[PDB]
């Protein structure tokens, strides 16, 4: 049998790969050619395109922002599974002011209003998520590593669930 | 696929079990263990298989008597003397094996085989006893005083086996019940209590020399053999289906389902142990260190998230061999709205096995079943267990070692084909106690047993 | 012997450095993944079970177990037998349990328990119970009135990972707030789980009405009312730091090699810091006595248990007071014993074969470190209250004498179910854990024989003369209706 | 096994009882008996094998089945070693040369001698694990041991019942 | 030194707060600034006739 | 939840966060959540009167 | 070889609250015990289906709540 043959070959492959250092954490000296591209071309893209395409990006993001009196992470939709995992568990005190600034920015941007030059002398990209988002991502890798590492065989469009996977009914069309 | 050799050291730092043959037939095996207490007792090959159709029962009701006195001792007496010597005696009757063992000190050893030398060979059946024991069989055989766990087992193997002995109970029924006599007993001691078919287990602080030494003297006048046993034909195995709708008796449902499975020495046995070790049991009410949602048992997992609710109050898997056959299957306690999904999946769990089982779950599997037979021979009434059944059973008992040696070389693999063989596309036996309106028809649930993906 | 702790001399273990890399290679080997895999048809396929097929077994080393111990640097106590089973028994005891609560603190003890095997510094909750999932692994943690157990329940050779995980719970456990606030659902199972035992629901009715509000008496399970407000991380961690400590904590271990166990114990709290050692109120017990009526509107039988306080472990009563019990013995309709089962105990023949109205009549010893309680617990129906309590007081009148032959009987079953319970693993586990944190010793069965042995009548009627001068404590469950009032019971054992 | 086909037990007993005096009256010695039987046999046996699980410990049927499990592995165990000392004589015969001159001889066994006595220890254990099929032992195993005899001189314990 | 259980307690996601955060966090009291038309401009003077009928 | 998908995969050209954070990774670590200051209670930058003077 | 325990391991402790080793009575027979080796009324064999849990069924109690409804909240189309 041959699959008989692939999988001795997969099992004898992964094998003399466990441990190994992840691209990212080895000291990697940049290539002569890269370093010629990286002294030449680089400096110049950056003064005359990218840097200047980027600040004018930049800059108008940090006033829209201002406009609408909220925060960078404020602007982070809910339906990314990672922030919604995340928001589950922020302290009360940040989560109160986090909606209220969403609301405020709501309401302004309906009403194509602006918020008071009086009120917008803030940072607007403070990272007063970044903690939660972390959490959330080590326990969802967590559960992908420990309860996900297969495709699972389950009974087809039984109790309101598809059986491929989604844990809510009626969460598909097929499913109604 | 194969992953190495799990045996250790010290599974072979055990003490070596000892079986002779005495010269009229009996079996003595022993194992010594530095305990303070003793286990020794006769396991019997005797049992309800092997009674008639019009005389079953006798052998519980003889079971239930046999401890009532002697022709040498009294009742009081015999219970003064057992007291005193700070021990206890137990007995059970099955199907197709029975035991009379008694738990004592290490004093008590040789004393107790006296004793229970004395009950086998020499039981006083007083009129008297025989009579009161009557109303407390006849008691116990009502239904309403049977919990339904112990009405499902008994009624798996009245459909599973309609044409053979198995299919009778242990009990009898009451017509029996009612007509046991002295004569009966005294029939089925000679015909079946025989040193042909005992087997005298001593585990503890012992010696064997001088254990085979008091056994041949205490049961010297044993009737050395019975007539040897008719030759029968394979037990068929009937797919029937044998409910009993109870709209009366509160929310929940009891079902079980059983495939054929295999005998004792089949060499599939095993793989039909670890099987039954995937399947495993669940109780909402004791969950574990691990939550259902959250499972590494793919039937636990499954059934934990469906309605949100959870669709198995309680589920075990059961591995039930004989001589000849065996019994296959799972057993279902649930709310009576969820019996069509638990049914649904524990046989969506049994038909996995020939498609699709991961080498993880074998492997947990393996090491929990590994867990469960090895703390059952922690204590000396368990390793007296393991040997008399085993012995019984095989002619022998199996190391630990050779345990483990043969539960190394079963994979993934070779669970998928004993289930290809033998549990795909199988014929099933369906039983229930309950409210059972969401059980379908057996024909329905049989066709579970294959998928039309893979 | 290096040091004696409490009356018993321990073996030191001293702390040693030692490289991650160098330990890396003596931990179990063990997969979570299988991603390919050698195929190899099973060779045994053919072969019948009746047919042996292991040969050139390696001949058996067998070595009597004896119970060693050792301490660590940290003050961590190590009691171990080796029995040479193929399961083992990791249990860690710590000697914080509910009669160390202020009243302000009612319920920590349980909400520690419910927080077992969550995060840890170095693994996360799914990542721990995961583990001890795939390693095939049983066990969890119960809290009682004097200590808090965490067991685990192995197959040896995993035996260095699962030492690591039981510890983890007491030294860097991470109370997270979500992961402490989904502990709350416990409460509810707790108290399900304890009412369905209708015996030790009458146990925990009796501890509270005989130690009025003090240490024993100290509900067991948090309330999941008002005690919610501190079932919160930062309280738990508060409650942890006043009374878990490496000084009062006792690993023991049934069937694992002592040195492997010392050394990966050591390991495991090497280059960390256990929770400091602090003086605690430690009060003695005060017995009250006093009387409750539950009432059970399901239940129609009456359970009525009457008590009186013991002197509890450490005294020279123990040993008598438990012939006692078992000299009085009981027993149940429901069950039907065979001989040497209690037939021919005081309360089965006085009692079970002369009031066929009595559904079943036992005596209880219950036992903690320096307090206890002893009575007669006997069951009925509702209407037969007002006779079943007559029938237990004639029974505690009847102590004033006897006979040999009862004593004789009593010593030898007492000692036949100290041997018979003793080989039980975890239940020795369990009671080495509970002697050194009740008294810092361990009595071995055979000792307790001893002892058994050198009972006389006279220590019987001493022990039980001091029993019945205590205020009694009466407690009925069930169907209460008809039960007599508690100064009923207190005058007719007032003449005792 | 994977069948759909039902069998008495007195079809069981009689399949058995056929294949293990089938086994134990061929001729073990000559190898294309063997080769061209095992096949057959191999096929044979795991029918009878699945029709008689429910027989292991019936007095008739049980004792065939065991004595056939035995012969099987007797057969396979005595066969390994007599290819092996086929392959020693090949070897000298081929030592020899072409006609027995030795004009294209190929060259021959060294340690010959240590290759008959690894020869001789497996025909004794042979003989200690096989006890009930000495006859068959000696058909195969013994008359290669008593050809290799002739070539080098070595002793073995029934070598002065193999007129040596 | 310091006992593990209180060194990673310190390590809650919650003990971590971006510097700055309460210096520069809007905290808003009404989603209508000073200066936004609301209900109290628009509303009509008492003395309005039935605005039902047109 | 619906049928998702989160692209938690091991990148062959990003870094992941804990060896590249993509934010100001300057943080104030409390012993305690409630020795944080409280915002509400907070002075804010001062405010500006044109746009080319805020922060 | 027979298997004498049920699959589903209890993980509770043996020795009820306060009682010890010695004064538990006989854990093999007595009533109390948690480890009693239960009775033959009408036959051996009914262990392989016995639920061993002591606390009773309560018919659909819920254990797939992964937290998103509070208790006593019904679920309507599974939201
Ligand atoms: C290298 C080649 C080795 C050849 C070996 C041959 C051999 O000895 O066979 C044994 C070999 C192994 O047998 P085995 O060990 O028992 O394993 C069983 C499995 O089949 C073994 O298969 P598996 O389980 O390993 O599954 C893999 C299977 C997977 O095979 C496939 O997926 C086949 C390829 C995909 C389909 C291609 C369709 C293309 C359509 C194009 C359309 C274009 C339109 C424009 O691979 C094969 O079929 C062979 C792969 C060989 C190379 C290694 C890969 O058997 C096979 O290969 C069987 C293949 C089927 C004619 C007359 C007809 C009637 C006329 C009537 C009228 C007159
Ligand atoms: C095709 C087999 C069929 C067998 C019979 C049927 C049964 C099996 C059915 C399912 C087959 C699935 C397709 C397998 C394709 C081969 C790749 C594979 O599994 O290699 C194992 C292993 C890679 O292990 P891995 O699973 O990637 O795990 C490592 C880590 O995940 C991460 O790895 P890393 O980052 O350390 O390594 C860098 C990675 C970076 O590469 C990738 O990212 C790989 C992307 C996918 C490549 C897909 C290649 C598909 C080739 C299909 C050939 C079909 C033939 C059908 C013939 C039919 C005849 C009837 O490099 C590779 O993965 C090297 C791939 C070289 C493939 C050469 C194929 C020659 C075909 C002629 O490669 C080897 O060492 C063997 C290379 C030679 C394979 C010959 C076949
Ligand atoms: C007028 C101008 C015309 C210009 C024409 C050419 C323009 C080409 C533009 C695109 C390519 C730029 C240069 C690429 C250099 C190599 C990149 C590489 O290796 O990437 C790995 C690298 C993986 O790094 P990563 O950061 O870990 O990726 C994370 C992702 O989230 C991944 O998420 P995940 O973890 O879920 O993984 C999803 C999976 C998804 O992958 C798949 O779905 C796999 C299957 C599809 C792709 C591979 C097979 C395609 C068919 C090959 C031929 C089969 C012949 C069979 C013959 C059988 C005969 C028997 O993909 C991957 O894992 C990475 C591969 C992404 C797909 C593309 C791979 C091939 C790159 C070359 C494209 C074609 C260049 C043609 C040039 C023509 C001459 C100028 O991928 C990237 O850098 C990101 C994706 C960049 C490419 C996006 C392509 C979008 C789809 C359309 C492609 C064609 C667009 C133009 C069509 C114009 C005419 C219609
Ligand atoms: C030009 C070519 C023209 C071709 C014309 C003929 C086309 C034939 C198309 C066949 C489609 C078969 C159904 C869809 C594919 C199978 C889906 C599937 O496995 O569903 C599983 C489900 C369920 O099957 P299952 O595999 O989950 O098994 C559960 C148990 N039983 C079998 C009792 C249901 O299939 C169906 O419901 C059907
Ligand atoms: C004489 C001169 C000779 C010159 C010869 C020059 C030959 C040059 C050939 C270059 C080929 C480069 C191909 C790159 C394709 C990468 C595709 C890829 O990422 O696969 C995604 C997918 C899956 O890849 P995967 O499953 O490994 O996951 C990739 C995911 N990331 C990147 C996040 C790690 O590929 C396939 O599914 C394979 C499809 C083909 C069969
Ligand atoms: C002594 O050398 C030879 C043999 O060994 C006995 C042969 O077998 C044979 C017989 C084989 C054939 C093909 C006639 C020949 C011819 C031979 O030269």
């Amino acid at each position: 049998s041959f699959h008989r043959a692939f999988a001795r070959v997969v099992c004898n492959y992964n094998k003399s790969i466990e441990g190994s250092v992840p691209w990212y954490q080895v000291k990697r000296e940049k290539s002569p050619f890269q370093q010629v591209w990286d002294e030449v071309f680089t400096p110049i893209w950056f003064k005359l395109v990218k840097g200047p395409y980027e600040r004018w990006e930049y800059n108008a993001l940090v006033a829209r922002y201002r406009g609408m009196g909220i925060m960078a992470d404020d602007a982070m939709n809910d339906k990314d599974m990672i922030v919604e995992r995340a928001l589950d568990i922020i302290p009360e005190d940040i989560r109160i002011q986090r909606y209220r600034r969403m609301m405020r920015g709501a309401v302004l941007a309906g009403r194509k209003l602006h918020l008071p030059l009086e009120l917008q002398n803030y940072d607007p990209m403070v990272p007063y998520m970044a903690p939660y988002i972390e959490e959330a991502k080590f326990q969802m890798q967590e559960e992908q590593e420990l309860l996900a590492y297969h495709p699972w065989d389950r009974r087809l469009y039984t109790a309101g669930v598809s059986g491929f996977g989604e844990t809510s009914m009626h969460s598909t069309f097929l499913t109604m | 696929y194969y992953w190495g050799s799990t045996v250790t050291t010290e599974m072979h730092n055990v003490s070596p079990t000892q079986v002779t043959r005495l010269p009229n037939g009996m079996r003595v095996a022993t194992q010594f263990s530095y305990t303070d207490s003793a286990t020794v007792g006769l396991w019997i090959d005797a049992g309800a298989r092997y009674e008639t159709k019009e005389s079953n029962g006798t052998a519980h009701f003889l079971e239930r008597v046999l401890y009532l006195g002697t022709k040498n001792r009294s009742r009081d007496q015999l219970e003064t003397e057992v007291e005193n010597l700070g021990a206890n005696l137990n007995s059970y009757t099955g199907r197709e094996q029975t035991a009379f063992y008694a738990k004592t000190t290490k004093d008590g050893i040789l004393p107790c085989i006296d004793i229970l030398a004395d009950c086998i060979l020499n039981p006083k059946l007083d009129g008297d006893e025989i009579e009161k024991e009557r109303v407390r069989i006849t008691q116990d055989l009502q239904a309403v005083n049977q919990s339904y766990e112990e009405l499902l087992y008994d009624k798996v193997h009245t459909a599973c086996y309609r044409d053979c002995s198995l299919g009778q109970t242990v009990i009898g029924p009451e017509e029996n019940v009612a007509t046991i006599k002295r004569d009966h007993m005294v029939n089925y001691l000679y015909n079946n209590f025989t040193a042909d078919r005992m087997v005298l287990v001593a585990v503890g602080p012992v010696d064997h020399a001088q254990i085979v030494k008091e056994a041949e003297k205490k049961f010297a006048n044993i009737r050395p053999t019975a007539g040897p046993r008719m030759l029968e034909e394979k037990p068929y195995f009937c797919a029937s289906e044998l409910v009993y709708r109870n709209d009366d008796m509160g929310p929940t449902a009891h079902i079980a389902i059983a495939y054929e499975g295999v005998p004792w020495r089949s060499p599939d046995y095993i793989t039909f142990m670890l099987m039954n070790a995937i399947i495993g049991s669940y109780d909402k009410k004791n969950e574990g260190l691990v939550p259902g949602l959250q499972s590494a048992n793919r039937i636990t997992q499954t059934g934990a998230t469906r309605m949100d609710v959870g669709c198995f109050d309680y589920y075990t898997g059961f591995n039930i061999a004989y001589k000849d056959t065996g019994l296959f299957g799972f057993y279902i306690a649930t709310d009576e709205v969820a019996v069509e999904h638990a049914v649904g999946d524990l046989m969506f769990g049994v038909t996995s096995f020939s498609y699709s089982l991961t080498e993880e779950e074998v492997m947990k599997a393996k090491r929990e079943l590994k867990t469960n037979f090895f703390s059952g021979l922690d204590n000396t009434t368990g390793v007296a267990e393991d040997i008399g059944r085993q012995i019984l059973a095989y002619g022998r008992r199996l190391s630990p070692a050779e345990f483990v040696e043969r539960l190394d070389q079963i994979d993934s693999q070779e669970v998928q084909r004993v289930a290809w063989n033998r549990l795909h596309d199988a014929e099933i036996t369906m039983t229930g106690v309950g409210p059972l309106h969401g059980l379908l028809q057996l024909w329905d649930l049989r066709r579970q047993t294959w998928w039309w993906r893979y | 012997g290096k040091s004696t702790i409490q009356g018993t001399s321990y073996n030191v273990v001293k702390f040693q450095q030692e490289d991650v890399s160098e330990v890396v290679k003596e931990v179990p080997h063990f997969q979570f993944y299988y991603i390919g895999g050698e195929h190899k048809d099973n060779k045994y396929r053919d072969v019948p079970l009746d047919i042996p097929v292991l040969t050139e077994a390696p001949p058996p080393q067998l070595k009597k177990p004896e119970m060693k111990f050792s301490v660590l640097e940290n003050g961590m106590r190590i009691v171990s037998v080796d029995k040479q089973g193929l399961t083992s028994n990791l249990g860690l005891f710590v000697h914080a349990g509910s009669r160390f609560e202020t009243p302000a603190e009612e319920g920590l003890s349980h909400m520690v328990e419910c927080v077992a095997f969550r995060s840890t510094a170095h693994l996360s909750h799914l990542r721990t119970i995961k583990t001890i999932e795939v390693l095939g692994m049983n066990g969890g943690c119960q809290a009682g009135r004097e200590h808090i157990m965490y067991n685990l329940e192995l197959l040896r050779e995993y035996m260095p990972v699962a030492s690591t995980l039981v510890v983890g719970n007491v030294l860097f456990p991470r109370l997270l707030p979500w992961e402490v606030n989904a502990c709350h659902k416990e409460i509810k199972k707790a108290h399900e789980r304890l009412k369905a035992d209708t015996d030790q629901y009458v146990s925990e009715l009796l501890h509270q009405t005989a130690y009025h509000n003090n240490t024993l008496g100290n509900a067991l399970l948090a309330n999941e009312g008002r005690a919610l407000e501190h079932f919160t991380g930062d309280n738990i961690r508060e409650f942890m730091m006043k009374h878990f400590s490496a000084e009062r904590s006792v690993f023991v271990g049934i069937n694992v090699d002592h040195d492997e166990l010392c050394k990966w114990l050591m390991r495991s709290f090497a280059e960390y810091v256990a929770i400091p050692n602090l003086p605690r109120d430690e009060a003695k017990p005060v017995y009250t006595g006093g009387y409750k009526l539950e009432e059970n509107a399901d239940m129609p039988v009456c359970n009525i248990a009457i008590g009186f306080e013991t002197e509890g472990w450490n005294s020279a009563d123990l040993v008598p007071v438990t012939v006692l019990q078992t000299l009085l013995g009981g027993g149940g309709s429901f069950s039907t014993g065979g001989p040497g089962k209690g037939m021919h105990s005081r309360l089965y023949l006085n009692v079970l074969n002369q009031n066929p109205n009595v559904e079943s009549c036992m005596a209880f010893n219950t036992q903690y470190s320096d307090s206890g309680l002893f009575g007669m617990y006997i069951t009925g129906f509702g209407q037969e209250a007002p006779r079943l309590v007559d029938i237990a007081l004639n029974e505690l009148r009847k102590l004033d004498s006897f006979t040999p032959d009862e004593v004789s009987r009593a010593k030898n079953t007492l000692k036949g179910n100290i041997f018979m319970n003793a080989e039980n693993s975890k239940v020795l586990m369990e009671d080495i854990g509970r002697q050194i944190i009740m008294s810092g010793k361990v009595v071995t069965p055979e000792e307790f024989a001893a002892r058994v042995d050198a009972v006389t009548e006279a220590d019987l009627k001493k022990v039980a003369a001091k029993l019945l001068r205590k205020n009694p404590t009466y407690v009925v469950y069930g169907d209460t209706k008809s039960a007599p009032h508690y100064e009923y019971v207190r005058t007719a054992l007032a003449s005792l | 096994m994977l069948t759909v086909d039902k069998f008495t037990r007195a079809e069981a007993l009689q399949r058995a009882s056929n294949l293990y005096y089938q086994v134990l009256g061929t001729n073990w010695e000559d190898g294309l008996n063997l080769v061209l039987d095992v096949p057959f046999w191999e096929s044979e046996l795991e029918k009878v094998d699945h029709m008689c699980e429910p027989y292991l410990c019936d007095d008739e049927i049980g004792p065939i089945i065991r004595n056939l499990h035995e012969t099987v592995n007797c057969m396979y165990a005595c066969e390994d070693v007599r290819d092996h000392i086929n392959e020693l004589l090949e070897l000298s015969s081929r030592a020899e040369g072409v006609m027995g001159s030795g004009a294209a001889a190929s060259e021959e066994v060294e340690n010959m001698p240590e290759q008959c006595g690894m020869v001789t220890k497996a025909y004794e254990d042979l003989l200690a694990r096989y006890p009930e099929h000495h006859p068959k032992i000696e058909q195969t195993v013994g008359h290669g041991l008593a050809v290799l005899r002739q070539l080098e001189k070595f002793n073995f314990k029934s070598s002065h019942r193999y007129f040596f | 030194g310091e006992p593990a259980i209180q060194s990673i307690a310190r390590f809650n996601p919650d003990n971590f707060r971006p510097v700055g955060y309460a210096e520069n966090i809007p905290c808003p009291d009404t989603c209508v600034p000073e200066g936004h038309l609301d209900f109290r401009h628009t509303r009509l003077p008492t003395w309005h006739a039935d605005r039902r009928p047109f | 939840h619906r049928p998702t998908t989160v692209k938690m995969i091991d990148s062959w050209r990003t870094e992941p966060s804990s060896e590249k954070p993509m934010w100001y990774n300057r943080f104030d670590q409390v012993d305690h959540i409630s020795q944080h200051p409280d915002p509400e209670k907070t002075e804010k930058y001062p405010p500006v009167d044109d746009t080319r003077k805020l922060m | 070889p027979p298997i004498q325990k049920p699959l589903l391991p209890s993980g509770r402790a043996v020795l009820k609250h306060g009682r010890s080793m010695l004064c538990s009575g006989n854990l093999s027979y007595d009533v109390n015990s948690t480890i009693k080796a239960p009775e033959c009324k009408r036959g051996m064999g009914f262990t392989q289906f016995k639920r061993f849990t002591p606390v009773p069924i309560e018919s659909g109690v819920s254990v797939g709540n992964r937290g998103w409804f509070f208790p006593g909240v019904i679920p309507y189309q599974g939201h």
